């Protein structure tokens, strides 16, 4: 299934500075074990986050999880990919912008990925090879999944 | 956009919709904050001013009179000087 | 259709090249097993000069999961276990086999490749590391004592090697060499001797007759193996042993494993029994009648892709004469039971002491089967209206069976019933009425098969030595 990058997240605030728009909420959390941050927003309405939890985050290229591309179609019916059905939070998307720190003469080693997930955002960033994965206008799906 | 916990589509995805072909505009919403721009956050815009249209897909930000309204460099202005006349006549209808 | 596709994904690359792919290769290591197996692949398909031929030696060394250490060009040594052989554990290197240099310097390093794998299935013994050493000087043990037990019958009579494979004690002995283990050649088919007339000499075939390996392999149970030899006394005369403790209880028992499965029958097993002890199928499996499996033996030894059908009707199409011949399997024995055995591929014996007469047992039954087996054939005879003389055997008790035909000038049924009594010797008695004309003497019977091959043949003898009287 294309898993690109996975790891429990830790929810570390939910708002820094205020809430600006009504039901997203912007999580900011920092990755145990790989020191990823990440700035997710969420629908605090149909998924209440509090503060302190441990997510598991999968940025996946295909829900599918036999390959094949997604064609962009809300296709109802469809059970026959038997995706991943197991996590509780697929929000779709695109990637905007791949910004790191590389100087001419040398590669960076903090990519720093910037996701659009529909007017809602997220910008995961942390050590380079991690992030290796994304690739710009590219829809990635994220998973979560709360874990005790 | 948010499909698992229930099927909800947003509204920049359905506005995309509207817009025609493809077109790269970047603007300022009517209220911007007047040192996001410098700071952290750059591109993660934290009160989602800033709209980005890349490829003809709002991919952030909200949308005032001089990012769609009369004015150089409006959304509409860049569909006039590239996708054309017929087109643009029927993107402002089915905005409205 | 799948390499379409392939075709398609290159046209895609070229619409994108090598060095991106390079540079991509480079970011993921930044950021296994299956690539070194794969590594040796195309290094097999790799043949160049000599350099090369060092790392085509490498590639066989990982093909076989084997490590390899090289010390200066000339000399590699491929190092697992006790397996250790180097091309220029416990003890010294053996020898310089001929076999495998002259593989080497010709350019056959596929045969070198099945050698390395004939090493390797001899020491998948499990055993631990003290133990597999002991274990190795058992099967050495084992191995001088049977080359002693040869050389004895070849000192107290000159035999050729044909009289030694067909009636001697043990059998034409080839000594291990590299991989492949000790094959002692329980019997040579008066057919099989003919290739389209084979005079031995001393270079016999590995292959050319029934052959049989002896090595040591583990078992669940613990038993008692000699770990020296024990021919130190010989008696002139056949064989002496000094008795057990030296000795040691190796979880593992010496083995005589046979390359073909050879069906034996029930009765069989008991007469083996009696000499050796040793459960000879332990686990009771399946049973079922004996001529199906002796038919399935010999039409397997030539495969192909139609079964043959032959509902134990066999066709036979000979120089004088056709002939139909029916197998009768469930025919019932005096006891009730039709006879009924099971293939044996291994047959495991402590010692050689009981050894001579297991392999006199194993003689007579393997005789049987060849001459009840020379019959059983791929023949699509369909209308025949000629001919087509039918003769049927008939299971009358383990160890005999009889071939009923009509009688050649006369109408009565005459029955051949012909018991093989030694796997040399089979004893044949003609049942014929009161009134009948003497169909044949039977020492001329003999004398023909005993210079030509098989049964099927038997009966045209017993036909034309009839009619021409």
């Amino acid at each position: 299934a294309g898993i690109l990058f996975e790891d429990i997240f830790d929810v570390k605030d939910i708002d820094p500075e205020g809430k600006k728009f009504d039901r997203v909420s912007r999580l900011h959390c920092e990755s145990e074990s790989f020191k990823m941050d990440l700035i997710l927003d969420v629908n605090i309405q149909i998924y209440p986050v509090d503060l302190g939890d441990k997510f598991r985050l999968v940025i996946a290229s295909t829900l599918y999880e036999d390959g094949t591309l997604d064609d962009g179609e809300y296709n109802p019916t469809d059970d026959r990919p038997s995706r991943a059905d197991q996590f509780e939070y697929v929000m779709y998307g695109k990637v905007y912008r791949i910004e790191g720190d590389e100087t001419s003469t040398e590669a960076a080693t903090r990519l720093s990925a910037y996701v659009s997930y529909g007017g809602l955002l997220m910008r995961l960033q942390g050590d380079a090879n991690n992030l290796h994965g994304f690739e710009v206008d590219s829809r990635v799906y994220l998973l979560m999944k709360k874990l005790a | 956009a948010i499909l698992k916990p229930r099927p909800l589509w947003t509204g920049k995805q359905i506005f995309s919709l509207i817009i025609p072909g493809h077109i790269n505009c970047i603007r300022t919403h009517s209220t911007h904050p007047d040192d996001e721009d410098s700071g952290p956050y750059k591109h993660i815009s934290p009160g989602d001013t800033k709209v980005v249209v890349e490829n003809g897909e709002l991919i952030m930000g909200i949308l005032c009179k001089k990012s769609l309204g009369t004015s150089a460099g409006s959304l509409v202005h860049i569909s006039y000087l590239e996708m054309g006349h017929d087109i643009t006549r029927l993107f402002y209808s089915n905005i409205q | 259709l799948s390499k379409m596709s392939s075709l398609l994904e290159r046209l895609h690359a070229k619409f994108n090249p090598w060095s991106e792919t390079i540079k991509l290769v480079r970011q993921v290591m930044e950021k296994q097993h299956l690539v070194s197996c794969l590594e040796t692949l195309q290094k097999a398909l790799k043949v160049t000069s000599l350099p090369a031929m060092t790392d085509r030696l490498e590639s066989i060394a990982r093909q076989n999961g084997l490590g390899s250490h090289l010390s200066a060009s000339g000399t590699e040594c491929y190092i697992t276990s006790d397996m250790f052989y180097v091309e220029v554990h416990h003890g010294e290197n053996p020898v310089s086999c001929p076999e495998l240099v002259q593989q080497l310097r010709e350019k056959n390093f596929d045969e070198f490749s099945k050698h390395l794998k004939g090493l390797v299935n001899l020491y998948n013994l499990p055993g631990d590391n003290k133990l597999k050493t002991k274990m190795y000087l058992a099967l050495q043990s084992l191995e001088q004592d049977l080359s002693k037990m040869a050389i004895m019958y070849w000192k107290a009579t000159n035999a050729g090697p044909l009289d030694k494979i067909l009636h001697g004690s043990v059998g034409y002995l080839t000594p291990r060499s590299g991989g492949h283990l000790m094959n002692l050649k329980y019997y040579v088919s008066p057919s099989d001797l003919l290739d389209d007339i084979i005079l031995h000499e001393n270079n016999v075939s590995r292959s050319l007759g029934m052959n049989a390996s002896v090595t040591i392999e583990g078992t669940s149970a613990v038993y008692k193996l000699p770990i020296a030899p024990l021919i130190m006394g010989s008696h002139p005369v056949d064989n002496k042993w000094t008795p057990s403790f030296n000795s040691v209880d190796l979880p593992a028992c010496f083995f005589l494993k046979f390359p073909q499965p050879i069906p034996v029958s029930r009765a069989f097993v008991q007469k083996l029994q009696n000499c050796t002890g040793i459960p000879l199928f332990e686990t009771q499996p399946t049973y079922a009648p004996l001529y199906e499996l002796i038919t399935q033996f010999e039409l397997s030894k030539d495969p192909d892709p139609i079964p043959l059908n032959h509902n134990m009707r066999f066709y036979a199409a000979l120089p004088g004469q056709q002939h139909c011949y029916f197998l009768n399997k469930d025919a019932p024995l005096p006891d009730g039971r039709s006879l009924q055995g099971t293939l044996v591929s291994k047959i495991t014996f402590q010692h050689p002491g009981r050894v001579p007469l297991i392999l006199n047992l194993i003689r007579h039954q393997v005789a049987y089967n060849t001459l009840i087996g020379s019959c059983v054939k791929r023949t699509i005879l369909k209308e025949d209206s000629p001919g087509l003389l039918q003769f049927e055997v008939c299971p009358l008790s383990e160890s005999r069976f009889s071939v009923s035909f009509q009688h050649p000038v006369n109408d009565s049924l005459v029955c051949v019933v012909m018991d093989v009594q030694d796997s040399t010797h089979v004893s044949c008695k003609l049942y014929k009425g009161l009134s009948d004309a003497l169909i044949c003497t039977d020492d001329f019977i003999a004398k023909v098969v005993q210079r030509c091959m098989s049964i099927p043949v038997t009966m045209r003898a017993i036909r034309r030595k009839a009619e021409t009287i």
